[PDB]
């Protein structure tokens, strides 16, 4: 048989909550460089 | 060619040049911040100061001490007067005018109108002879 649709109720009910960001990733021979 | 233009040019892209690099350093001063949550500048700062002191540099060489050369003779015989500026007394002023041959009263000396129209017959006649001078 074929899988029609999906669905997740584990989401159901939160308490509580916290956060988590994301994100990216001597004079003289300064000249040059 | 000499050294005031390719002073400015190189002045105006050197602070460019600093610009880029101090966009680098200093929107990856705050924006890196945000990494760290709200979280050098020396050689920046010296190669600036190169900078300002090279396109000021740059501003002199487009001043130059006046010479100049005599308006009657066809040699070259260059006038230098050793100065940079044109003065504001009338007298010596004057002078510098006098140095050439010339009158900056002009026409009024000269009268241009009633000498020119025997001096255009008189001088063809006069140099058709001078042809064989």
């Amino acid at each position: 048989l074929i899988p029609v649709w999906q669905r997740d109720e584990w989401l159901t009910n939160v308490v509580d909550y916290a956060v988590l960001d994301v994100f990216d990733s001597s004079l003289w021979n300064a000249y040059w460089l | 060619s000499f050294v005031s233009k390719l002073l400015y040019t190189v002045s105006a892209l050197v602070l460019f040049h600093s610009g880029f690099s101090s966009y680098e350093f200093h929107h990856l001063l705050k924006l890196n911040s945000l990494n760290n949550a709200q979280g050098l500048p020396k050689d920046i700062m010296y190669e600036t100061y190169a900078g300002l002191i090279l396109f000021v540099l740059a501003v002199f060489t487009s001043f130059e001490k006046l010479q100049y050369l005599p308006i009657e003779s066809n040699d070259g015989k260059i006038i230098s007067q050793g100065n940079y500026l044109k003065e504001i007394a009338l007298n010596k002023a004057t002078n510098v005018d006098n140095l050439i041959g010339s009158n900056p009263n002009g026409e009024i000396i000269f009268t241009p109108s009633f000498v020119d129209v025997h001096m255009k017959r008189k001088i063809c006649r006069e140099w058709a002879s001078n042809t064989v001078k």
